[PDB]
C-alpha cells in the first residue's frame, strides 16, 4: 500500500513523453509543487551559480506571506541589507538598476507591500530559464523527477486506495463518507454516487457538470469551497475525494442553535463571500446559494458544498431557471434572461437573511407554492424590520435588488463591492481569508433494485476518471515525498555498487543511436528492452540482450485488450505476432509512437537500399 | 551544361589511347597462372587433415 | 551548336574503343582452355559455425593471417572472429545501427566499417591500453558507405553512394583524392596486388579501373544489364570478376580492356551478392540470393559445387590468403567456414 517509485531508467521513456507535449519548460516544471522542490534541491546542494538566486527567491516568498505591515516593514529591511542581496549584486549576474531603483523607493517610503520584491523575482526567473535549468534537466534531479512524474499519471484509484470510516451526511444519489488515502494518509471525503439511482432519477446530468465545475474551482486551493482532489468510479459507484468537512452543514445548526446574530451572520457571510469571488473570478456561478449547501469543518470555519448545479459563463451567458426556491433572482428565474454572477449576490442576500430571521425573505408564513416566491422576488421589494442596523439593511438592501444594473457586486467590481460595504467596515478581508477570526459556533464532537444499468450509460462515465495535478503533489508533499525520497536515492545506491561488483559499470543504451529503453513485459515475462532505429532489443538481467526484432520485420502497432488491460500487438511478417505489456499508461503511449515512427521510418529507409532491401 | 560534356570526351580520349593485346594472349596468360599454382590451391585439391588447420593442427 | 558534336564527337569513340576491343577479339576464354581438364565435381563441408550477430550479417573480411576475420551485422555490432576456434576476439558495439561494409588492415591493428552513416570509421585493435575505441571517423561522402579497403595503416579507399569514391589519409583525416566517373551507387570496391590500382562496381551496371596516385579513371567495363554488387580481383591483377542482379558473374581482363567470359545457369535467377577467387584463381567463388554459394570453373565456366548451408541471402563471402578455406555469411546472422 506504499508508494513505490519506478527505477531511474523511467526517464527515458518519460522525458520523451513529457517533451512531445513540450511539459518540459522551466515555466511548467517551476509552477509545479513537486517540480519545484526538486529544483530547488539541484540549485541548493548541486549548483552554486544558482544557488543565492534559489535562496533570495525562497526569502522573498517568506516576505509575502507576511501578514502585518509592521512584519514586512522589519524584514523588507533584512532582506535589502540582508548580504544573499550583495552575494548577488556583488558576482556574475547583478539585479538591474531600473529593479534596485524601484524596490529601494517603495523601502525607503517605509510602505512594504507584499509585491515588494517582485521586480527581483522575474528577474530571477529570467536568470533560472535557459543554461542553468539546462544543468538541472541534465541532472539527476529531474529523472526523480520523472520517477514521481510517472507514478501522478498513472493514478488509478479503487477502493481498496482508502480507508473508509463513519458517514458524514447523504444525498439524494449517494452518502459521503471520511476516509483516509492508503499510500499518504491524508484524510479526505469520499462522496459515493450511485449510478443505478442516478439512471433512476434522470441525474447524470447533473453528476458529469459537478465534475466539470470542480474542475474548473478546485484550482487555487481556496480555503472556502470543498474542492475535488481526485475524481474516480467502479463498477457501480461514482466517487469524488473532497475536503473533509465534519462538522455538519449551517441548516441543521440553524434549527438546532436557533437565529445567529448580526455578529454570527457576519463571520460565515465574510467566508462565503470570499468563496464566491473564487468562483466569479473562473467565469462560474453557483446559482444554489443556502445554508443546506455551507458545510462546517471542526474549528467551525465554513466551505460552499455541492457544486452539482454551478454553471459556466467564461463564453456563452445561462438563461434556465435553475436553484432552490426563495433564494433565485429575478434574472435567472427570468428565463431567456442572460444572466450572471448577479444571480449569487441575490442569493447571498436570501441565504444571510435566513440566518438572522429563519427562512426566506420571499417565504413568508410558511407558504409552501412554488410560483411562491417568484411573485415576490420579480414584484415587491423584501422591506426590513427595523430590528435590523442601518448597516445590515445598506447591505441586504443592495444584495436583494430586481436590479442587477443597480445591485451590490454587480456594478463593475463584483465582490471588491460587497466587502466595500459599511457592514464588513471592521472586518480586515486579509485575516479573514487566513481564517484567523472565531467561529460563532463550534460543531460538538462526533454527531450531527429492478434496475439495471446498460453499457451505453457507463459510456456516460467515460473521462469521469479525473486527478487534479495540484491536489496530488501537495498531498505527496506535505506526507510521503521527503521520506520516499530517501528511501529510493539509498535503494538506488545500492543497484549501483552492487552492479560496480558484478563489474558492469558501463550502460549499453549510451555511445550509440538507442532512441528509448526501459522494462517491458512479453508473451508473461518481464524484460529490459532497447529500441533502436532499425531494430527493438530485450535482455533479462545478468546479460546482455540475446534476443531481438528487427523493424523492417515489424508488420503494423496496434493497441489490443487483454484481461480489461491495454497491451501492444506486433505483427511479424511470418504470420506470428508480438505481444508487450507496459507498467504504466504513459509509458503505453509513448511505445506505441516510438514502435510506429521506428519501423515505419526504417522500412521507408530499407527500401532505397540496394544491398539492405528484399530482391525479386 | 557543356564544361562536364568537354569533361566526357576528354575521358573517353584517355580510355580510349590505350595498348591493347589480342584475347587469345590474354587468356593464354590467365590459364598459365591457374595451371603454375593449382597445385598451391587448397580448395581445388582437397588436402590431408593434417595440413588443415580447420581439421587437425 | 557547341553541345553539337561533343555528345557526337563522344560516341565516336565509344565506337572507336568497341571497335579496337572487338580488333582484340581473335579468340575466346573458352576455346583458350578446351585442352585443360575440368576441376570435377567441387564438394566442401562446413568446418565451423560462427555464432554471435543477433541479426543480418552485411559483410565480413579475412585477415592476413588467415585466421582472424572480421564481419558487420543488422545488430549494430562489429565482431571479430577467430575461425580456428569460433571464439569472439572483439565485439565492437557501433554508433550507428546502419552499417553495411568492415574491412580490416593488413597490419591487423584496426578494422574499418560504415554504412548509412555516410563515414567510414577507423577502429584501433591493439589500443592505448587494453580496449577497443573509434580512432578516427572519416567524413567526406555524401551518400552511404558501401565497400572500404586498407592500403596500409595510414590509407584506405572507399567508395559510396554518392557515386564517388575516394582515397583517405587516416591521420590527417581527409580525401587525398576523389575517383569520380560512375553514374550510380557504387557498391563495391576491390584493391588490385600492388595496390597500385583498383576497381569498382556500381549500379550503373559498369566497373571502372582506377589509378590510385593519379586518380584518374583508366578503363571502363560494361555488359551487365543490372547493379554490379560486388567485385574481386584475379590473383595475378590482370583481371577481376563481378556479380551483378542479372544473376551472373563476369571476367574481364584489362590488358584486353573487355570480357572473357560469363557464369550463369537457366536455374540461377536470383541476384550475386559477392565473388572471390581462390588462391589460384582457378575456382570463382560467388554468394547468391538463392540462400546459396555456387562454386564455378573459371577457366571452363562450369558450375563445378554448391555450398548450401543457410536459411537466408549469402550477404558475402571470402577466400583466405593462404586458401585454406571459404567463409560465407549469410542475413541468418551465421558466418560458416567451408573446407
Ligand atoms: O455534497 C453533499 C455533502 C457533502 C458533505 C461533505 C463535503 N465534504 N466533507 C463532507 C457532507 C454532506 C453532504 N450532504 C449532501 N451533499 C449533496 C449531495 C450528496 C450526495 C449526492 C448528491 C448530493
Amino acid at each position: 500500500k506504499k508508494i513505490l517509485l519506478p527505477e531511474p531508467s523511467i526517464r527515458s521513456v518519460m522525458q520523451k513523453y513529457l517533451e512531445d507535449r513540450g511539459e518540459v519548460t522551466f515555466e511548467k516544471i517551476f509552477s509545479q509543487k513537486l517540480g519545484y522542490l526538486l529544483f530547488r534541491d539541484f540549485c541548493l546542494n548541486h549548483l552554486e551559480e544558482a544557488r543565492p538566486l534559489v535562496e533570495f527567491y525562497e526569502e522573498i516568498k517568506k516576505y509575502e506571506k507576511l501578514e502585518t505591515e509592521e512584519e514586512r516593514v522589519a524584514r523588507s529591511r533584512e532582506i535589502f541589507d540582508s548580504y544573499i542581496m550583495k552575494e548577488l549584486l556583488a558576482c556574475s549576474h547583478p539585479f538591474s538598476k531600473s529593479a534596485t531603483e524601484h524596490v529601494q523607493g517603495h523601502l525607503g517610503k517605509k510602505q512594504v507591500p507584499p509585491d515588494l520584491f517582485q521586480p527581483y523575482i522575474e528577474e530571477i526567473c529570467q536568470n533560472l530559464r535557459g543554461d542553468v535549468f539546462q544543468k538541472f534537466i541534465e541532472s539527476d534531479k529531474f529523472t526523480r523527477f520523472c520517477q514521481w512524474k510517472n507514478v501522478e499519471l498513472n493514478i488509478h484509484l479503487t477502493m481498496n486506495d482508502f480507508s473508509v470510516h463513519r458517514i458524514i451526511g447523504r444525498g439524494g444519489f449517494g452518502e459521503v463518507y471520511g476516509c483516509r488515502k492508503a499510500d499518504t494518509g491524508k484524510m479526505y471525503a469520499m462522496k459515493c454516487l450511485d449510478k443505478k439511482r442516478i439512471k433512476m432519477k434522470q441525474g447524470e446530468t447533473l453528476a458529469l457538470n459537478e465534475r466539470i465545475m470542480l474542475s474548473l474551482v478546485s484550482t487555487g486551493d481556496c480555503p472556502f469551497i470543498v474542492c475535488m482532489s481526485y475524481a474516480f468510479h467502479t463498477p457501480d459507484k461514482l466517487s469524488f475525494i473532497l475536503d473533509l468537512m465534519n462538522g455538519g452543514d449551517l441548516h441543521y445548526h440553524l434549527s438546532q442553535h436557533g437565529v445567529f446574530s448580526e455578529a454570527d451572520m457576519r463571520f460565515y457571510a465574510a467566508e462565503i463571500i470570499l468563496g464566491l469571488e473564487h468562483m466569479h473570478n473562473r467565469f462560474v456561478v453557483y446559482r444554489d446559494l443556502k445554508p443546506a449547501n455551507i458545510l462546517l469543518d471542526e474549528h467551525g470555519h465554513v466551505r460552499i458544498s455541492d457544486l452539482g448545479l454551478a454553471c459556466d459563463f467564461s463564453k456563452k451567458k445561462p438563461h434556465a431557471s435553475v436553484g432552490t426556491h426563495g433564494y433565485m433572482a429575478p434574472e435567472v428565474l427570468q428565463k431567456g434572461v442572460a444572466y450572471d454572477s448577479s444571480a449569487d449576490w441575490f442569493s447571498l442576500g436570501c441565504m444571510l437573511f435566513k440566518l438572522l430571521r429563519g427562512h426566506s425573505p420571499f417565504r413568508q408564513h410558511k407558504t409552501k407554492d412554488k410560483h411562491e416566491i417568484d411573485r415576490m422576488t420579480l414584484t415587491m421589494a423584501v422591506e426590513l424590520p427595523d430590528s435590523f442596523s442601518p448597516e445590515l439593511r445598506s447591505l441586504l438592501e443592495g444584495l436583494l435588488q430586481r436590479d442587477v444594473n443597480r445591485r451590490l457586486g454587480c456594478l463593475g467590481r463584483g465582490a471588491q463591492e460587497v466587502k466595500e460595504s459599511p457592514f464588513f467596515r471592521s472586518l480586515d478581508w486579509q485575516m479573514v481569508f487566513l481564517q484567523k477570526y472565531p467561529p460563532p459556533l463550534i460543531p460538538p464532537r462526533g454527531e450531527v433494485k429492478g434496475i439495471k444499468l446498460l453499457d451505453s450509460d457507463q459510456e456516460l462515465y467515460r473521462n469521469f476518471p479525473l486527478t487534479i495535478s495540484e491536489r496530488w503533489q501537495q498531498e505527496v508533499a506535505e506526507t510521503v515525498f521527503d521520506t520516499i525520497n530517501a528511501e529510493t536515492d539509498r535503494l538506488e545506491a545500492r543497484k549501483k555498487a552492487k552492479n560496480k561488483q558484478l563489474g558492469h559499470e558501463e550502460d549499453y543504451a549510451l555511445g550509440k543511436d538507442c532512441i528509448m529503453h526501459g522494462y517491458m513485459s512479453k508473451m508473461w515475462q518481464r524484460r529490459y528492452f532497447y529500441l533502436f532505429p532499425n531494430r527493438l532489443e530485450w535482455r533479462g538481467e545478468g546479460e546482455a540482450p540475446q534476443s531481438l526484432l528487427t523493424m523492417e520485420e515489424i508488420q503494423s502497432v496496434e493497441e489490443t485488450q487483454i484481461k480489461e488491460r491495454k497491451c501492444l500487438l506486433l505483427k511479424i511478417r511470418g504470420g506470428k505476432q508480438f505481444i508487450l505489456q507496459c507498467d504504466s499508461d504513459p509509458e503505453l503511449v509513448q511505445w506505441k509512437k516510438e514502435l510506429r515512427d521506428a519501423y515505419r521510418e526504417a522500412q521507408q529507409l530499407v527500401q532505397r537500399v540496394p544491398k539492405m532491401k528484399n530482391k525479386p | 551544361s557543356i564544361a562536364q560534356a568537354r569533361k566526357l570526351v576528354e575521358q573517353l580520349k584517355m580510355e580510349a589511347n590505350i595498348d591493347r593485346i589480342k584475347v587469345s594472349k590474354a587468356a593464354a596468360d590467365l590459364m598459365a597462372y591457374c595451371e603454375a599454382h593449382a597445385k598451391e590451391d587448397p580448395l581445388l585439391t582437397p588436402v590431408p587433415a593434417s595440413e588443415n588447420p580447420f581439421r587437425e593442427k | 551548336s557547341e553541345l553539337d558534336q561533343l555528345r557526337q564527337e563522344a560516341e565516336q569513340l565509344k565506337n572507336q574503343i568497341r571497335d579496337a576491343r572487338k580488333a582484340c577479339a581473335d579468340a575466346t576464354l573458352s576455346q583458350i582452355t578446351n585442352n585443360i581438364d575440368p576441376v570435377g565435381r567441387i564438394q566442401m563441408r562446413t568446418r565451423r559455425t560462427l555464432r554471435g550477430h543477433l541479426a543480418k550479417i552485411y559483410a565480413m573480411h579475412w585477415g592476413t593471417d588467415s585466421r582472424l576475420l572480421v564481419s558487420a551485422s543488422q545488430d549494430g555490432k562489429l565482431i571479430i572472429w577467430d575461425s580456428y576456434t569460433t571464439n569472439k576476439v572483439h565485439a565492437i558495439p557501433l554508433r550507428s545501427s546502419w552499417v553495411m561494409t568492415c574491412a580490416y588492415a593488413p597490419s591487423g591493428n584496426y578494422v574499418a566499417c560504415g554504412g548509412l552513416d555516410n563515414i567510414c570509421s577507423i577502429y584501433n585493435l591493439k589500443t592505448r591500453e587494453g580496449n577497443v575505441r573509434v580512432s578516427r571517423e572519416l567524413a567526406g561522402h555524401t551518400g552511404y558507405l558501401s565497400c572500404c579497403r586498407f592500403l596500409d595503416d595510414n590509407q584506405i579507399v572507399t567508395s559510396s553512394g554518392d557515386t564517388t569514391c575516394a582515397l583517405w589519409d587516416i591521420e590527417t583525416g581527409q580525401q587525398t583524392t576523389t575517383f569520380t566517373g560512375h553514374t550510380g551507387d557504387v557498391m563495391s570496391l576491390s584493391l588490385a596486388p600492388d595496390t597500385r590500382l583498383f576497381v569498382s562496381g556500381a549500379c550503373d551496371a559498369s566497373a571502372k579501373l582506377w589509378d590510385v596516385r593519379e586518380g584518374m579513371c583508366r578503363q571502363t567495363f560494361t555488359g551487365h544489364e543490372s547493379d554490379i554488387n560486388a567485385i574481386c580481383f584475379f590473383p595475378n591483377g590482370n583481371a577481376f570478376a563481378t556479380g551483378s542482379d542479372d544473376a551472373t558473374c563476369r571476367l574481364f581482363d584489362l590488358r584486353a580492356d573487355q570480357e572473357l567470359m560469363t557464369y550463369s545457369h537457366d536455374n540461377i535467377i536470383c541476384g550475386i551478392t559477392s565473388v572471390s577467387f581462390s588462391k589460384s584463381g582457378r575456382l570463382l567463388l560467388a554468394g547468391y540470393d538463392d540462400f546459396n554459394c555456387n562454386v564455378w570453373d573459371a577457366l571452363k565456366a562450369d558450375r563445378a559445387g554448391v555450398l548450401a548451408g543457410h536459411d537466408n541471402r549469402v550477404s558475402c563471402l571470402g577466400v583466405t590468403d593462404d586458401g585454406m578455406a571459404v567463409a560465407t555469411g549469410s542475413w541468418d546472422s551465421f558466418l560458416k567456414i567451408w573446407n
